[PDB]
């Protein structure tokens, strides 16, 4: 068979505790979420510091008011 | 249930004096800051 | 607040100084004469550290620093802005630490128990006094002690270490490190064993003393015992502190070369 | 003064205790127990018996092969002379491969013996892990001693196998000596800019100091109430007596909060384990992520800034 | 072993499978958006 | 350029934050385990009313110890057995004042002389036998020569007077060691003294007990059966000797300097 | 199915409501602090970007301060 | 297992879902404002 | 959406009011201190910005102090 | 109830709690309007 | 009977265990075919 | 409790206020002298 072979699957919860399993799954998912976000942020795919669509620190350094104040010094 | 053993009359009394004292304290604070602003403005 | 069982133990007496005037509690704390002293000195010391940060360049927590006098002051009295503040704070610190120990003695007397904890605290106090009093006096200047600052007392530690080219070869330093490491190992094993005996495998009874002996005799062949592990603990921690004090009193006063050159007494024995 | 309870004044003997009965199917215990008068002055006097099964024999074969290798190379480094071995013993060592060999297997007298000894020592510690686990579990106890042991093994493997592989060289690992391994410690601090500005190093030092503090405090407190039967902690846990009550009032009055007779052992467990967790975290990031800890600390606003007064001219800029 | 009968286990299983399917659906949607914005392969 | 910076955010930084959060969270769990004994605490209010408070963080849910040899279940945090009947007078009229004993301080059970209310069963070995027993019931023990056998010596009592004579040694079968000395007192009763409150001099053949006075050995609590001791009785005996550390002489509770 | 989630309210017969509420609140506060600190450490920082103007620089170039610094 | 009956669980669930929906609404609003001020993608 | 928050007051049947009040007050004070210190460590700092005037510099250039520094 | 409050007491507490929280948030908004007028940060 | 399962319970568990393991290995094979199509490594 | 009745509290309050007033008077006098000698504002 290939369709009836997963029939008694629902009995899984007669040997595994449902509440413990739920908590374990949730905690593991949160840990993995944090980990994958940190792994992708540490690569060329980083999206906070890529200066797209614009660089904001650089934008602040070249405002006309800041430039005119830095010239007077 | 947490209680303090004060009745409602005792609580009213305490509240009266507490509010008076707090108002006087804040009045003195405001006066100190007006003097400081007159002497050395910070903003 | 009081614990369920606390009221029958809060009796008067047991004090050293003062008497019935300072024998009360404030919340859970017990005050006493030395309680008043300790809080007085702690408050004063903290406020002076903060002021010494205010007259410096920054109030960043990691970069505050109050430094001792120069070596030219000798064992004299330095100006307030160039060392005297450090001296006042280091007087407050001694006052607070000794007050702490004596308050402990009062408490233990009231509860009817032995004076082991203040006695073990005395060795920490002794190490501090070695670093601020004994070593400076033997070398002839207060400016040999460390400054008060996170990150800034670490620069002191580093440069003092490199004044002997390689401080790892200091013998009393090796002995103290041995005691520190063995103490962490022992504490891990003790914690684990008690937890394991009162938290057994699911659906079992709490185990006994025989189980505690058996497990370590099975793994290692020897078990020290439930009362001797507490002794072994007091011993390892006190010895760590003691040999630290010795290693610092040796460096400078009694040895001025590199530390590797001391060890040269061993391969020069005329017996190999 | 009063008796301090540091030495046993009167000793007593009964026949040796063979041990709690093991599950059926187990091997017997080897050895006939002997008694030590000097060990009995401070603790328990019985020595042995010992349990040797499958995992604790494979361990002890691995470990002794490793020890034979290390000892023989130290001895070959002085020309086989045992007199010189005893004379210069703290300066001898077995050295790792030259860093130019990378992660390959080098010839035997240029780093291959180091590699052999490392492999055999590793296997020894993992077999010992399994022994410790099974010994505690066959008597029906919780397996808390295996968790802490696992942490320690992980630190041994980090400095030594994992960090050298992530760097690309076996020559980044410590040698087997006394003064040689101290030299390794100093050099790795010098190369990666001052471990005092590594934050995980600071946190593990916090927890090593704390281990000493906590164990002085606990050892003192239990010796100070042993006149009221405090050294018997299991009974004070499952039926709180006056010893536990006095022990917890002392700390409550002194510093404002307390633990219980069972909880203080969880504080001990954690203070010993966070030390090594921070050890792993601090070594695993050095070299692979951070190249100069002092410059890192300067970038994140941590290092103090002494006044200058002078100007020194970098001669590579001139 | 867990005290659940067979009916309770069937009930739990129904809701567990529904929830897991919904979660995986949301994951797929997040990845389609990310591929449209910043393709990584 | 010696200190050039490429990027402010790195991995060491994030990992340090994660550690700050992993500590800060074992503190939480340990502080919750700390409150399975002695709670809820009693907070005294403005005019004397007492309420039960629980602290921060709150108390955990109860767990069960299953004691061996059908020794029952222990739930913690759970109920408490009732205190006995101590009498105390406060000294100063405020919640944080100290207390004075009302009658004879030695026989009052307050201060260092307080004790707990334990089970009235003996502590057991792994086989089911009583753990602390006299050396005539445990017929396999022997004192190691090289050590002074205390049987026969006298029990000088801290003011120089004689208390009685040692007649038995009480041993611990689970861990072989001495726990109590039994002695016959001045009025011919049999009383125990813990071995951790005795200084034994072999040559003088004396046992010095600095805690109580010589005449005080007549009022030490007694046992029901002399072939075993229960948890309650251990507590009573030890507590009586601990009361003398502050009440034996009227000058002991009176400010050294 | 649209009616797959009907017994969902029974979740609170196996999971404790009060402990879950406390856990959720604490986790949300921790995550708030973390995300604010992660964004403050990047190019998107909004306290130090000197937009809409740099204020320390503005104070250093006031005419009164300039005239006092000249007299020295 | 938690001592709540089925009615109490229904009540708790009602209010829990309402509160979570309101919270997520406020989150969405905060992000729309942030995108208008300083777009990050 | 008009009656979905009706039973909300039954919050206080599972959370102790006094404990919650104390927790809220303490958390608010801690957050107040933290935000003030975070803003004081940035370009928005308002104690050291020398606006509306620099006072140490004002004291260094008083005519009496200048005349005393001259005769030296 | 596990806090000991009845439903009437809970209703009373809730009334005053919500009033107080609203007043507090009002004061916060006022402080921020003043700060924006003095030193705008965005 | 060392685990308390009878022979019928063991047969049942074995059926579902083998089905699950086969499905898992199928998914693994599929992942590797996709990876070979995208980035061949041998 | 502090144990004080209302009469004892009245008595204590009388003397407490008198003492505090005298102390503050002395403080004011010290500051007037210091201002005359070394003005700080
Ligand atoms: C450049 C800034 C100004 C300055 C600006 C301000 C501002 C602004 C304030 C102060 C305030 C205070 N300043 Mg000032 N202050 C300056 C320099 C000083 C110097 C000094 C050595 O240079 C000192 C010692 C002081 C001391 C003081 C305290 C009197 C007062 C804070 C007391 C307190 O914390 O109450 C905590 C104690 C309680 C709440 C106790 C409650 C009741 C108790 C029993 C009675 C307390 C008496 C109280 C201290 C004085 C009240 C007045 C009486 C009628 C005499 N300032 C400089 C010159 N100062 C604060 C103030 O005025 O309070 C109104 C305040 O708002
Ligand atoms: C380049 C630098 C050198 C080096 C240079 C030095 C120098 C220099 C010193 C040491 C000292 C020590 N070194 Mg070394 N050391 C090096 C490498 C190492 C390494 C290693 C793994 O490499 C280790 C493991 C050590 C370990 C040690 C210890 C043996 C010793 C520190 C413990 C101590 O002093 O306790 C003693 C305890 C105290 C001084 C604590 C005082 C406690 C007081 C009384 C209580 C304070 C309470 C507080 C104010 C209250 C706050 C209250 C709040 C409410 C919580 N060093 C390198 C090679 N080392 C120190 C030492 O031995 O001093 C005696 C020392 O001076
Ligand atoms: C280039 C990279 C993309 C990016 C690519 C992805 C991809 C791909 C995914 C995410 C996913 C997530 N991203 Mg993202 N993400 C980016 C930047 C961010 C930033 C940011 C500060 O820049 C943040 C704060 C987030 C945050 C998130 C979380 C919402 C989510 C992780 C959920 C989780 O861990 O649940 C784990 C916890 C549990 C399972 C516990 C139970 C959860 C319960 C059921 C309720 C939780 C609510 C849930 C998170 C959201 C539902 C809201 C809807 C209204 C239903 N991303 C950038 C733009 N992100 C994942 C996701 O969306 O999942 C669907 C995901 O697949
Ligand atoms: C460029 C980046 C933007 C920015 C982008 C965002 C984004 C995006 C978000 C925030 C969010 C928040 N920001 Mg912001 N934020 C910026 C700068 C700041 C500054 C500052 C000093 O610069 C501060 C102090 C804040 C503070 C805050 C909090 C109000 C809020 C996170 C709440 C939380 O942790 O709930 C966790 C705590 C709980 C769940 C406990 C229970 C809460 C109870 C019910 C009461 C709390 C009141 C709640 C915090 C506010 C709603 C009250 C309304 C007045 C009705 N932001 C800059 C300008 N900020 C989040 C938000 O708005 O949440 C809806 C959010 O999604
Ligand atoms: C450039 C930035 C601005 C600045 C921007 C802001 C912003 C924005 C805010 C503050 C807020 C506050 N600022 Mg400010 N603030 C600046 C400079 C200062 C300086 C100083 C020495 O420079 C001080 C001492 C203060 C102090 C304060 C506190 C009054 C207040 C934080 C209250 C709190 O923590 O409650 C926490 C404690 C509790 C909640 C406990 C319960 C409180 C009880 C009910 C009573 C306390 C009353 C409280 C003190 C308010 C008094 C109001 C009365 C009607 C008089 N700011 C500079 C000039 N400040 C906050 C505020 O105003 O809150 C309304 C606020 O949102
Ligand atoms: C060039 C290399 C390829 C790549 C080549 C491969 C190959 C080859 C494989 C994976 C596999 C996996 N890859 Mg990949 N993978 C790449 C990049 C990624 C990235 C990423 C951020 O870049 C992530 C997050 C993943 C993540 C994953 C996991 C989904 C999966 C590992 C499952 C596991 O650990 O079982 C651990 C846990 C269990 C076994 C528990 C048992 C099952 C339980 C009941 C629930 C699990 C659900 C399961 C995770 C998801 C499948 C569900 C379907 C929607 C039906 N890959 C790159 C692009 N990857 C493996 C896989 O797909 O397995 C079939 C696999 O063979
Ligand atoms: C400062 C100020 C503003 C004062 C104003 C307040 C006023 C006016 C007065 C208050 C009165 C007085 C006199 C107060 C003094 C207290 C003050 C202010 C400060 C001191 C607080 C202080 C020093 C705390 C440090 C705490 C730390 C960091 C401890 C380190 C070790 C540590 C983490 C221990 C945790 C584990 C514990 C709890 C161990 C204790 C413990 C041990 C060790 C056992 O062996 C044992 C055995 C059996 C049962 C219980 C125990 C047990 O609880
Ligand atoms: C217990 C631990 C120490 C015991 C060992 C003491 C033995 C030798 C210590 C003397 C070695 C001191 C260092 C000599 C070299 C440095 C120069 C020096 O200072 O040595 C002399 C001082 O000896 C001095 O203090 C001598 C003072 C010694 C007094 C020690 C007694 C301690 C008791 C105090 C307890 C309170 C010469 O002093 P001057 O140059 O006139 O002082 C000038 C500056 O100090 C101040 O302007
Ligand atoms: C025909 C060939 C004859 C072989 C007959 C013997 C069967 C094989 C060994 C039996 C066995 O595998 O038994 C195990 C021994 O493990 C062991 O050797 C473990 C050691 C096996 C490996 C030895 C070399 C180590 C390999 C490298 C390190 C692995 C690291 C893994 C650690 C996590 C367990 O031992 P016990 O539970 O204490 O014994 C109980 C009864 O079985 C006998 O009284
Ligand atoms: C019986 O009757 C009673 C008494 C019970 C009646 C009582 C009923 C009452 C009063 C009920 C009240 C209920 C309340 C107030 C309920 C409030 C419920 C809320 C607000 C629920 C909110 C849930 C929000 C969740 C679960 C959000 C989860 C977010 C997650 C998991 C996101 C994670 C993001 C990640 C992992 C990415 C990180 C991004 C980055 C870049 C930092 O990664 C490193
Ligand atoms: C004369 O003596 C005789 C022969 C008679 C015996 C006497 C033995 C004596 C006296 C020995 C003295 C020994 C001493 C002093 C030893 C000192 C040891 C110290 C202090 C060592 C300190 C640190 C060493 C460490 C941390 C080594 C770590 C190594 C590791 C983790 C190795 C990892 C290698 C692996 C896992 C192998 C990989 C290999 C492979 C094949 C996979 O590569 C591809
Ligand atoms: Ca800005």
């Amino acid at each position: 068979m290939n369709a009836k072979s997963f029939d008694g699957m629902h009995k899984l919860w007669m040997i595994m505790n449902p509440v413990s399993t739920l908590w374990a799954i949730f905690i593991f998912q949160i840990f993995l979420g944090l980990l994958i976000h940190m792994v992708v942020l540490s690569s060329d795919l980083n999206w906070h510091d890529d200066q797209i669509p614009v660089g904001y620190q650089l934008q602040g350094e070249t405002l006309p008011v800041n430039l005119e104040m830095k010239a007077a010094q | 249930k947490p209680s303090t053993g004060l009745t409602e009359s005792e609580a009213k009394e305490f509240h009266g004096l507490f509010m008076a004292s707090m108002t006087l304290w804040f009045g003195l604070v405001v006066l100190a800051h007006i003097l400081s602003w007159m002497y050395r403005p910070w903003l | 607040a009081l614990l369920n069982f606390e009221k029958k133990y809060r009796v008067r007496g047991g004090t050293l100084v003062g008497g019935d005037l300072f024998d009360f509690w404030v919340g859970p704390f017990y005050v006493g004469f030395f309680g008043v002293s300790a809080v007085f000195f702690a408050t004063l010391g903290t406020m002076l550290i903060l002021f010494g940060a205010a007259i410096g360049p920054t109030l960043n927590i990691w970069q505050i620093s109050i430094a001792p006098p120069d070596l030219s002051v000798g064992l004299g009295f330095a100006p307030i802005r160039e060392g005297g503040l450090w001296q006042v704070i280091t007087i407050c610190a001694v006052g607070a630490f000794v007050s702490w120990a004596l308050r402990q003695v009062e408490i233990a007397r009231k509860l009817g128990m032995g004076l082991h904890v203040p006695f073990a605290f005395s060795f920490a106090i002794l190490a501090y006094l070695t670093l601020v009093f004994f070593r400076p006096v033997l070398l002839g200047a207060w400016g040999h002690a460390f400054p008060y600052g996170l990150f800034s007392h670490l620069d002191w530690v580093s440069n003092v270490g490199y004044q002997t080219l390689h401080f790892h070869y200091n013998p009393a330093h090796m002995l103290a490190i041995s005691f520190f490491f063995i103490n962490t190992l022992a504490l891990a094993m003790h914690g684990s064993l008690i937890l394991s005996v009162v938290n057994p495998q699911k659906g079992e009874e709490v185990k006994t003393a025989e189980h505690e002996n058996t497990v370590f005799r099975d793994i290692v062949g020897y078990s020290i015992g439930a009362l001797a592990i507490h002794r072994l603990g007091l011993f390892l921690a006190i010895n760590a502190a003691f040999w630290s004090a010795v290693c610092m009193i040796l460096t400078g006063p009694f040895w001025t070369r590199g530390w590797p050159e001391w060890w040269m007494w061993w391969p020069n024995l005329p017996i190999w | 003064p009063e008796y301090q309870n540091i030495f046993n004044k009167v000793q007593v003997r009964e026949p040796a205790y063979p041990g709690v009965e093991l599950p059926k199917g187990s091997l017997p215990r080897v050895g006939k127990p002997i008694f030590s008068y000097w060990l009995g002055k401070i603790g328990d006097a019985q020595i042995g018996p010992l349990y040797l099964g499958g995992w604790g024999i494979a361990s002890l074969i691995s470990g002794f092969i490793a020890l034979e290798v290390i000892g023989l190379n130290m001895l070959a480094s002085v020309g086989w002379d045992p007199r010189l071995f005893l004379k210069e013993f703290f300066w001898l060592g077995l050295e790792p491969p030259p860093p130019a060999y990378g992660l390959s297997i080098p010839p035997l007298a240029e780093g291959g013996w180091w590699l052999i000894a490392g492999l055999f020592l590793t296997m020894s510690l993992l077999l010992w892990w399994v022994r410790v686990y099974k010994r505690a579990k066959d008597l029906g106890m919780g397996t808390h001693l295996s968790w802490a042991f696992a942490v320690a093994i992980l630190f041994f493997l980090t400095l030594g196998f994992i960090r050298p592989v992530l760097m690309g060289s076996w020559g980044e690992a410590p040698p087997f000596g006394i003064f040689p391994h101290l030299d390794w410690t100093a050099a790795i601090s010098i190369r990666y800019g001052n471990f005092y500005y590594n934050p995980f190093h600071g946190l593990s030092i916090a927890f090593m100091y704390g281990s000493a503090v906590l164990f002085a405090m606990h050892g003192g407190t239990i010796l100070a109430v042993s006149r009221y039967g405090g050294d018997r902690e299991i009974d004070q846990i499952t039926d709180r007596g006056t010893a536990a009550e006095r022990a917890m009032l002392f700390w409550r009055w002194c510093m404002g909060f307390n633990a219980s007779m069972e909880s203080i052992h969880r504080w001990a467990w954690w203070f010993a384990v966070f030390c090594i967790i921070n050890s792993i975290l601090g070594i695993i990031l050095t070299g692979t992520v951070v190249d100069n800890w002092y410059l890192w600390a300067v970038k994140h606003g941590v290092a103090p800034s002494y006044p200058s007064e002078l100007t020194i001219d970098n001669p590579y800029l001139t | 072993t867990t005290g659940l009968t067979e009916a309770e286990s069937k009930e739990f299983h129904g809701i567990f499978m529904a929830s897991m399917t919904l979660w995986f659906g949301l994951v797929v949607l997040a990845h389609i958006l990310s591929w449209l914005y910043r393709p990584w392969l | 350029e010696f200190g050039y910076i490429t990027q402010y955010f790195d991995l060491a930084q994030v990992t340090l934050w994660a550690f700050w959060l992993s500590l800060l969270s074992v503190i939480f769990f340990n502080r919750r385990e700390d409150k399975r004994e002695g709670y809820p605490q009693e907070a005294v209010q403005i005019f004397g009313k007492t309420i039960l408070t629980e602290g921060f963080p709150f108390m955990p849910a109860p767990k069960t110890f299953k004691l061996p040899h059908n020794g029952g279940d222990v739930v913690k945090p759970g109920p408490e057995r009732p205190q006995y009947d101590f009498k105390l007078e406060q000294v100063d009229r405020f919640a944080g004042a100290a207390y004075r004993p009302v009658g004879n301080p030695m026989l009052a059970g307050v201060g260092p002389g307080a004790y707990a209310v334990r089970a009235n069963k003996p502590d057991l070995t792994n086989a089911g036998d009583p753990r602390i027993v006299p050396m005539r019931v445990a017929k396999h023990f022997a004192v190691v020569d090289k050590d002074p056998d205390p049987r026969g010596m006298t029990v000088i009592g801290a003011d120089g007077q004689v208390g009685g004579k040692v007649t038995e040694i009480w041993v611990d079968r689970a861990e072989p060691q001495v726990r109590y000395l039994e002695l016959e007192a001045g009025n011919k009763k049999k009383v125990l003294v813990p071995i951790a409150l005795c200084v034994i001099k072999g040559q003088k053949r004396e046992v010095k007990v600095r805690s109580i006075n010589g005449i005080h050995f007549n009022d030490v609590p007694t046992l029901s059966n002399y072939d075993q001791i229960t948890l309650a009785e251990e507590d009573k005996v030890s507590a009586y000797y601990g009361a003398g550390t502050l009440y034996a002489t009227p000058n002991r509770a009176e400010s050294v300097l």
